[PDB]
């Protein structure tokens, strides 16, 4: 007597990694960095109009 | 659009051929392709992420 | 850690007026009642807005009954984007202990054991409010357990 | 346009780098 | 009317002009060694720049 099992394939999927600038969104935002925004209690926005 | 397509001509070919025959017998099961699937592990194992 | 300590992060809004935020900083010590044991919440589950029944803001009685339907918890430090609480039913801290503030005009004594207390006193209803956020902290006042068994019985017994 | 007049966009803000490592007891009103 | 379209990649920076604050340390109490907290100010606004 000879049986066996099996394996046929294993599958697997790829996270699509996306960024936000790659998107057509990014024309409402002005994408600039705060390096210090834990410290800030109240901020203002100041200009001439 | 198109009237005349390509397309293959050899269907897929799987058998026990080598070192995957002997986990049929002894072992009892058989997975897909050992002689790739085996040899993977390895560099996965020591080189690199 | 895990079972030593257990730190809240009661979040801070945005818009906050500084005579308001200079208001929780002398909220150090104090008596907080989580609705849960959640490792984020906000001011607006704290305060006394969220303490409301059905419509129905209770009197200093029905301040009781929940008071111990919710889990109390004191604040050990105060940053400016977040409070640092630790809820007294899980654990204290690593070290086990936890500085609380007399709001009592009462002194304390060694090995007393602490029941906390509504703001039943007159002089005493220090209800700290932030104007800017439309928001009432009523803190308990921490007793010495052979008062606070006087004064459930002095407020039970007047009903 | 050539003839035209930009400016600066500015950020003011009260930054409190020492909160974090220390305790404070500020005033009500310090624009420290 | 198109299907490429050319995007910014780089975010945002700036120009610190902040309030700059001075702790030193200083053994003794003179002229000279007083004034390196005088020159701790233009060093340190020096290096905003």
């Amino acid at each position: 007597d000879v049986e066996f099992d099996a394996l046929l394939g294993s599958y697997c999927n790829t996270l699509s990694l996306v960024r936000f600038l790659e998107l057509g969104l990014s024309v409402a935002c002005v994408c600039t960095k705060f390096p210090e925004l834990a410290y800030m209690n109240e901020g203002r926005v100041q200009f001439e109009v | 659009e198109d009237t005349e397509a390509d397309v293959p001509v050899t269907y897929g070919e799987m058998v026990l051929n080598g070192a995957n025959l002997v986990t049929a017998l002894v072992m009892g099961k058989a997975v897909r392709s050992l002689d790739d699937v085996g040899r993977h592990l390895l560099e996965m194992q020591e080189e690199q992420l | 850690m895990l079972a030593d300590g257990f730190e809240t992060d009661i979040a801070i809004p945005s818009g906050i007026s500084r005579p308001d935020a200079a208001a929780l900083q002398r909220c150090e010590g104090r008596v907080v009642f989580l609705p849960t044991i959640r490792r984020q919440l906000t001011l607006a589950d704290v305060a006394h807005e969220s303490f409301v029944s059905g419509g129905v803001s209770p009197d200093t009685l029905g301040l009781l009954l929940a008071y111990r339907r919710r889990f109390p918890a004191v604040i050990t430090r105060v940053l400016p984007t977040r409070i640092v609480a630790c809820p007294l039913d899980v654990g204290l801290t690593h070290a086990g202990t936890v500085n609380l503030r007399n709001t009592s005009p009462v002194d304390l004594c060694n090995g007393d054991p602490i029941s906390l207390v509504p703001p039943v006193f007159e002089g005493q209803a220090t209800d700290v409010r932030l104007d800017s956020l439309d928001l009432t902290l009523r803190f308990p006042v921490p007793l010495p357990s052979p008062l606070a068994r006087e004064i459930v019985a002095r407020l039970v017994a007047r009903g | 346009p050539t003839g035209s007049l930009l400016s600066t966009i500015e950020v003011a803000s009260h930054r409190r780098l020492f909160d974090f490592f220390s305790r404070v007891r500020s005033d009500a009103n310090s624009l420290y």
